[PDB]
């Protein structure tokens, strides 16, 4: 039962690493072993602001948002937009799936709350501008793993990989 | 043997089928059926003919018996077919339909010890399981054929397209009994499969049609005149009616690109005829053209209407139907949104679509025409005065405000066409609509109504400005 | 519209009434005339708790929770158990659609957070014991929407659909 | 008996006011009953002359012109201008209509005559380019029920009303 | 189309490419896009010569001579040892076909003389020893088709089919 976090992959520059450091632990969910990017998670009905990356929460099962979710602890600054949740690991959504985690895990999500200042008119819109690809790429992968873009020349495979898989919807404020 | 003829067409948004019901499956792609162009062919003769039999005999003749007087041309049971057709459609490709991956195991996980029935619906560039049990889960698959955007476009603008959707998108899943991952895991997959095939449609197929002659058929009794006509349904067919599927709805409507020919002595008339569409210019001139071809066929260049044969047999009316051409409901309008008529003429077809809502202004004379017309129509005989107020308009002979009475309709009894008319789920729709155009970006709407047996009788001017009306607000 | 209320009907005795003051108006969304409960707004993503239901967020797709939608109060003006998001009237994934929908509407649901140190462990339940049936309808259908319902008879098609309408999974903890 | 006065929709500028004393009372040949307008009249064998904004009469069938028949006279100085037809109107050829119409109809539709110089070939433009369709729902729209924008929900999706309705030829000459 | 010009494929390359600029215009017959070799040409009764070979003429059906077409100039006008044949692209033998044909080819294959003298009596020649295959790809291939072939994976696919689908026969005098 450690700590998780989902760091999901968007189009928007408003990614540090968003959350904070590394495990300092030993595990990673998100695996890299087969061809590319694995055991992603695909929870619905949410976007990513465009800028502060939380997610907001909808009504609506048609909403997506994705990326790698990892480990750690959420920033030791804000805890109080952030979920502290536990899932059994059988009852959350997951893509890609590889050999099965059947162990708990207290996972951390960014979330600010709906705040209907506007209606939210999200709308789709899946992982492009290959400059910006590169962008968190680097920021993440050679950052939170160090396993890209410097000792894995099949990245030019894995560079499309992010494309396939990664599309989140936002609300476009 | 020797090459007839070759005909460069184009289709507009064919729906051509095969083994699974759509143009593409796992094995291979056809968008053009050489099968459906030899079986359209044969069907747009047995009308023609029964045309220049009720315009200068006043006699109809069964199906059976015109394909056995032309059984020397198309072949049967007892002749080979003398004219062999080869379609040749452009880009030559094998491009199978192949399902990449399908990430969907937790909605197999939603779907244990329950009976539900999943649904998909493409929610922009996303398709989502519907769970009638509030569950739109979402699914990250990869495939071939790239669904651009305007076929999700088309597909869900048009209420026709979307209404026939509803076969090849839902199916129940019962769990409640004995259940499993990998049974599930391929019942969802080829449910799959079975809907994104239905998204491989495509304007412009752009297709040739060679015609080849063997050149042994010794002439018997017609044959340099029974082949000769029948090259003449074949351009009908072409200008009136479309490949594949719903083509009573203007899809899969054919165009002419080209017509070349390699024997004058016998396309001689036919392609000059046919090289009459390729610069199309005006509306109401191409309605000439449709009549032009038309008269050439009837009347003048009288092409040796051997009637006089002991192969024909006369139909009985209370017991046959035949479809012919009735010369004067045609219609050309123009139009430069091929999609907007192509999903507008729901509006003309359905029993509450704002086109008839308004020319047939009432609930029974809005039904009933549609019930005579509109091919064959859902009518429930268990509500209460609306399937005799219904039968009232199309009984044989009763008190008739609008003319659609049916050779032998009688009420407080059941006919031959009472039940056929009523109750037979696969008829044709008499009012038909074709796009046709090319090398000229003009766009034609055709609207016509063809000419049944079973009619006692028809208002013609009447039942075609209600036709008028009608190709007018399908744009 | 504005401000709006999704009322989710598990067996249990927990928030039954738990409304006060509604529009006024009668804009209502579940009215049950004599053609079974329609346009019965059910939402994904949530767990009823089985006990003092709030409705925790859970990220499993499976999962859900049923209910229906009325006008009401926010809990007697109160916000802490909330989220008030706005809605577009067309990502709501709304249950036997009879058309006619407003633009925007203030939808608020009894909200909640995490529970440290337990796994959600969702379980599906679906109403049984029916002597909830005029508890309810007499409670939320004979007091929200005692204008039909009651010069009626053809309650019969409520009756049965009761437990036909609204399944729930649960934390069960 | 009645009265009335022709007023189509093309993007030109000669659909300024122009118009004399309005219904009389306040029953147009149209009605609002759906989101967007009914019973709109047709020409067949009409143009626009794209300047002058009257119509003038063609020979070909294929000649679309539309819009909806306004009650009033046209100030009786421009007395040759305009038709002054009368017909029960079941010889008039209306889309939409909603209402059983018995009497007789005095329409007035901008008339005009080729004068021609030289050949004339019309060409069919319909509404596009948003710009223009909240432009003509400002000075032809406001002016007609006197109930827009006031308390209604239709005016923004009769704009997408007004678009895929109302087609014109053309003379672009 | 305008005028073609087809070429046969000798091992011996004395005359390897000696042809002349490309259509002018973008039309080719053979290609091998993405799948194989498209149209290939086969006339019959034509032995190569294989020494200045220009097909000398002979009347064996059993003779052959496959190789590609392209929409060349005749070699700079070269007005010796042409054909320049025109048809309706319905005599022409193509092994492979892929695509509708154009409706009439001036086509000069090379044509040598039928020499006195010398009895013909050929031989059959096939490919192997795949050096001398590539001998052949660039010259013919990559140089006539030099916009792709370093783009996709037909490399070795061209010179799978090179070994068998051009044969022909030789005079071997």
């Amino acid at each position: 039962s450690t700590q998780r976090e989902y760091v999901f992959i968007p189009i928007t520059n408003s990614i540090t690493i968003d959350v904070k450091i590394t495990i300092g632990g030993s595990d990673h969910i998100t695996n890299i072993d087969e061809r590319g990017i694995h055991n992603v998670l695909v929870i619905t009905g949410y976007a990513v602001d465009e800028k502060n990356g939380r997610l907001v929460p909808t009504l609506d099962p048609c909403d997506y948002v994705k990326g790698i979710l990892v480990a750690g602890t959420p920033q030791q600054a804000q805890s109080n937009d952030f979920l502290t949740l536990k899932l059994p690991a059988n009852k959350l959504y997951l893509i890609r799936k590889k050999g099965n985690i059947s162990d708990d895990l207290k996972i951390y999500i960014p979330y600010s709350s709906p705040d209907a200042r506007n209606s939210m008119k999200t709308k789709p819109v899946s992982i492009s501008d290959d400059t910006i690809v590169n962008n968190i790429i680097k920021e993440v992968f050679d950052k939170i793993y160090n396993i890209t873009q410097k000792e894995k020349v099949k990245i030019e495979k894995v560079k499309e990989d992010i494309k396939e898989l990664f599309s989140y919807y936002a609300l476009e404020q | 043997e020797e090459l007839l003829m070759s005909l460069k067409l184009k289709a507009l948004y064919p729906l051509t089928g095969g083994y699974n019901r759509h143009s593409i499956n796992p094995f291979y792609e056809e968008l053009v059926r050489p099968t459906e162009i030899k079986g359209l062919w044969r069907w747009w003769n047995r009308v023609l003919f029964n045309t220049l039999a009720y315009s200068t005999k006043g006699k109809l003749y069964t199906y059976e018996s015109i394909d056995r007087l032309f059984e020397d041309v198309f072949g049967s049971e007892n002749k080979k077919s003398a004219v062999r057709l080869e379609v040749i459609t452009d880009e030559g490709n094998d491009n199978r339909f192949e399902l990449s991956y399908v990430e969907l195991d937790k909605v197999i996980d939603c779907l244990r010890n329950y009976k539900r029935k999943v649904s998909l619906d493409f929610i922009d560039n996303t398709l989502i399981a519907e769970i009638e049990g509030s569950t739109k889960i979402p699914i990250s698959f990869k495939s071939n054929l790239d669904i651009d955007k305007i076929i999700k476009d088309l597909v869900h603008n048009n209420k026709l397209l979307s209404f026939e959707l509803l076969g090849f998108k839902s199916v129940e899943i019962d769990a409640t009994k004995i259940s499993d991952k990998k049974i599930l895991k391929e019942i969802l997959r080829d449910l799959i499969t079975n809907y994104l095939e239905y998204f491989n449609i495509k304007q412009e197929v752009t297709f040739t049609l060679n015609i080849y002659l063997d050149k042994s058929r010794e002439h018997k009794q017609n044959f340099e005149d029974k082949l000769k006509f029948a090259l003449y349904s074949l351009l009908v067919f072409i200008l009136l009616g479309g490949i594949g599927r719903k083509t009573s709805r203007g899809f899969g409507s054919l165009s002419i690109i080209d017509v070349k020919c390699y024997d004058n002595s016998i396309c001689k008339k036919i392609e000059d005829l046919a090289k009459n569409f390729l610069k199309i210019s005006s509306g109401n001139e191409l309605k000439s053209k449709i009549e032009s071809i038309l008269d050439c066929i009837k009347n003048s260049c009288i092409d040796t209407l051997y009637i006089e044969n002991n192969i024909l047999s006369e139909i009985d009316p209370k017991k046959n139907v035949v479809y012919f051409i009735n010369s004067d409901l045609f219609e050309v309008k123009r139009i430069n949104d091929k999609e907007k008529v192509l999903a507008n003429i729901y509006k003309a077809v359905s029993s509450e679509g704002c086109c008839i809502k308004s020319i047939i202004t009432d609930k029974y004379v809005r039904k009933s025409f549609l019930i005579a017309f509109g091919g064959y129509r859902k009518v429930e005989k268990d509500k209460g005065l609306d399937i005799g107020f219904i039968k009232n308009y199309l009984c044989e002979t009763c008190e008739t405000v609008s003319s659609f009475n049916i050779v032998d309709f009688l009420l407080s009894e059941g006919s031959f066409m009472s039940d056929y008319i009523l109750q037979y789920e696969h008829r044709n729709s008499l009012l038909r609509f074709k796009l046709i155009s090319d090398n000229s970006n003009n766009s034609y709407l055709i609207g016509y109504i063809l000419h049944s047996s079973y009619f006692k009788k028809i208002d013609i001017k009447y039942v075609r400005c209600i036709l008028e009306k009608l190709t007018y607000c399908v744009i």
